[PDB]
DNA sequence: AGCTAATAAACTAAAAACTATTATTATG
DNA sequence: TAATAATAGTTTTTAGTTTATTGGGC
């Protein structure tokens, strides 16, 4: 299991992301035994190997039932491996591929469940907000930043803490070098900002955050951070 | 690593070769098989990585791809198997080399240069990164390419040509009566880095003798074990490498595999809901200890970082005089410690400033060791060996040093004892009669365990599916009735010196 | 005249070393 | 516009688990 794998699986994905709901219903038992075979004990293959997280990233099917069923044994996998991988402690926080697979697997599965109604809405919040130091081109924090940008809807009533934590960090990740990082950061930018409105826009407390955290930057801003400026 | 090994036999297709002095002499077509034989089954177990190949010259036929007339190509540059061995032995023998002049000639006019250009061919095919070009070559003759001026001059300059290239040859003195003819056509030609020709060689005398004993090893390349670092006090760091110069080695593991198709199935496993039958996850695991009642549950990292005390490194702790040190507190197979300038440079100065002035002081280094990554450190000692070398200015010993390691307080286990009992000096004097008796000088390389040796007897024997295995024959069985002549009445007379004359020691 | 316990050996996974290559940035 | 730099891909030990294991018993 090597290039061979990894570029059939490439192959297969692409495929899927463009035949999309014509005959490709036969893939429900390959689900399966694609969840079945990570379940193998013994994590031989390597971290390139598994973009097999971008495997289960699936909606080239109506996405059957079963696949909700099987769904949560995913996202107790995510986390428990997420909790393992990010505690630079023990001094393995390498998940170089990992991370970034993880991340479009939860962008494509989270669009039929995982609503702000339970705690691992916040619990997965907590596991993204970690975005120590990267290099690399920083690949991970790109993928973090286009998954936090497709679902910040879900991230409500838990996301308006951290705001300036949240924003400065965000407005150094569009500064950084990277272009592909700095248009990821603008969406999560706009998809940060959009939902931070609407949250507050029905809040009681709005008049705190209001004037905590956003005329006094807005202010401060006088490039296309100008353009982001105006759109806040 | 840093390159590989190669050899390619060749064997002269001439009638020569198929002839003996008498018959109790093998034709030099026949031991040359022989010890071709001994050398693969050798490689086979000792490096099997390695290529080796067959090309043939002076017969009628030819096999190689540039079709020069007279060289015949048998096999090329390969990893030794037992077909190739098979192919060989149906050959070998005083029927199988009429069977090979049968089916294939022998006896014919060549030029060395076309088979240096074979060889050499064979050489570019091969690509993986390659470190001795030995090529071998059996005869008894050199002067029929002399026969042809114009043969010996493209010859030498061929020869001359592949010395630059790197490639190094090695001929087999063959019986010859009349004498093999050292220094008329070859050595001048050949390629050597000393000169020990004196006698023409009217035998076979130089190195089968060694080639066809069979050898039963691994032999492990050089490999460091550690790059690992010496924490002076919190900052003089330096680079030192790891070894070990004994290495317990065993039985390689089985390979399990088919009955009918014998291929090695692939075994996954995994672990599933038994209480539901569907499936279980790594994630879902916790490991628990029961003491009594109470059930305590451990994940990954928490069994890790009970195991992490400190960065894996070497912490100085102070220095001790050898002799503070007790022969009889042993661990475990010791290791060696060798400096190195790939990290820390100037760490070898600072190694060689150590090791001499320890060696003036004759104290030990005592430090804190950790291996590797969440592993308990433990004290050890560094005494100082130094470089020996011997008649030949070999190293018997390198410098360095040596790594032995001591042992905690629980590792110490009592046991019932005895008072103290002494023995009349008579006795004591019989006993070093006795001793002296059966004395003899040890040496390391004169002992092998039996046990892998039957092994390989009965795996290369089940290769060579012979009607019987090879027998091994075990160094380690002492020679009692040797030993029991050599000794002589000494023995009963110091059992009725001590034990009782009406009690023997059996109970 | 019925009873069974350390155990080296074997079997695993797991961690490192040691090669072998390459997603990246000046930069025109 | 195009070179270089962390990277995994093989062995290789190595450090826990597993087992069939002679002795007493009475």
């Amino acid at each position: 299991c090597k290039i061979p794998a990894l570029d059939l699986l490439i192959k297969l994905l692409q495929t899927f992301r463009s035949s999309r709901l014509m005959d490709e219903f036969k893939i429900g038992e390959l689900f399966s035994k694609f969840y079945g075979e990570l379940a193998l004990k013994k994590k031989i293959p390597d971290t390139v190997l598994e973009k097999v997280y971008e495997l289960l990233g699936l909606l080239g099917e109506v996405h059957p039932s079963e696949m909700i069923n099987n769904a949560e044994n995913l996202f107790r996998a995510f986390l428990g491996e997420l909790k393992t991988q990010m505690t630079s402690a023990v001094r393995e926080p390498k998940l170089p591929v990992l991370a970034g697979c993880l991340k479009g697997l939860s962008s494509l599965l989270c669009n039929f469940t995982k609503s702000m109604e339970e705690d691992p809405q916040t619990s997965r919040e907590i596991f993204n907000f970690v975005l120590q130091i990267d290099l690399k081109r920083y690949a991970v924090p790109s993928a973090g930043l286009r998954l936090f940008a497709l679902h910040a809807s879900q991230f409500s009533t838990c996301l308006l803490d951290n705001y300036v934590s949240l924003f400065e960090v965000l407005l150094k990740w569009c500064a950084h070098t990277n272009v592909e990082l700095k248009k990821a950061a603008l969406s999560a930018l706009e998809s940060f900002l959009k939902q931070v409105s609407n949250m507050v826009a029905k809040n009681a407390e709005m008049h705190k955050n209001k004037l905590q955290y956003f005329m006094e930057q807005f202010y401060g801003i006088i490039n296309k951070e100008l353009s982001i400026a105006i759109r806040g | 690593y840093s390159g590989r090994d190669s050899l390619i036999f060749l064997v002269d297709a001439s009638k020569a070769m198929f002839e003996s002095q008498s018959e109790d002499e093998l034709t030099p077509f026949d031991m040359s098989i022989q010890c071709i034989q001994s050398v693969y089954i050798s490689k086979i177990i000792s490096s099997d990585r390695d290529l080796l190949a067959v090309v043939f010259y002076g017969t009628e036929k030819d096999k190689n791809s540039v079709n020069f007339k007279n060289i015949y190509v048998l096999q090329e540059l390969d990893n030794p198997g037992a077909k190739r061995i098979l192919e060989l032995d149906q050959f070998k023998g005083q029927q199988g080399q009429k069977r090979f002049q049968d089916m294939m000639g022998h006896g014919s006019d060549y030029s060395l240069s076309e088979v240096l250009w074979v060889c050499a061919n064979l050489f570019s095919d091969v690509q993986f990164k390659m470190s001795h070009k030995r090529i071998m070559l059996f005869t008894n003759e050199d002067n029929p390419h002399g026969n042809d001026s114009a043969k010996a001059s493209r010859a030498r300059t061929k020869a001359g040509d592949l010395r630059d290239t790197g490639i190094f040859l090695d001929l087999m003195h063959l019986k010859k009566p009349g004498g093999f003819d050292i220094s008329l056509f070859y050595r001048d030609i050949i390629s050597i880095a000393e000169d020990e020709d004196l006698r023409v060689h009217f035998e076979e005398s130089s190195k089968l003798e060694d080639l066809l004993r069979k050898v039963r090893a691994k032999e492990t390349r050089k490999r460091a074990l550690s790059r690992l670092k010496l924490k002076l006090n919190k900052d003089i760091v330096i680079s030192v490498g790891i070894y070990n110069l004994v290495q317990k080695a065993l039985k390689p593991p089985p390979i399990k595999l088919y009955r009918e198709t014998n291929e090695p199935v692939k075994t996954k496993t995994r672990t599933f809901n038994t209480s539901t039958g569907g499936l279980l996850l790594p994630s879902d695991t916790k490991r628990s200890q029961i003491y009594g009642s109470r059930q305590i549950i451990l994940e990954k990292e928490e069994t890790e970082e009970l195991k992490r005390f400190d960065d894996p490194g070497l912490m100085l702790m102070g220095f001790k005089p050898l002799v503070l040190l007790k022969k009889h507190h042993y661990l475990r197979p010791s290791l060696f410690v060798y400096p190195e300038e790939s990290l820390v440079i100037g760490s070898s100065t600072l190694f060689s400033a150590l090791l001499i002035k320890c060696l003036e002081k004759e104290v030990a280094a005592l430090c804190r060791y950790t291996p590797r990554r969440n592993i308990p450190p433990y004290f050890v000692a560094l005494v100082p060996q130094e470089e020996e070398l011997d008649d030949q200015k070999i190293q018997v010993t390198p410098p360095g040093f040596q790594l032995v390691f001591l042992p905690f307080a629980d590792d110490k286990r009592k046991m019932p004892f005895t008072e103290k009992i002494m023995a009349t000096p008579e006795q004591v004097g019989k006993m070093k009669a006795i001793v002296e008796k059966l004395r003899f000088t040890y040496r390391s390389d004169s002992f092998e365990n039996p046990v892998l040796q039957q092994h390989f007897r009965n795996l290369e024997a089940l290769a060579l599916d012979l009607m019987e295995p090879e027998q091994a024959v075990d160094l380690t069985l002492p020679k009692v009735e040797a030993m029991n002549k050599r000794l002589g009445s000494l023995v009963d007379e110091f059992k009725e010196l001590v034990y009782p004359p009406d009690y023997n020691p059996e109970g």
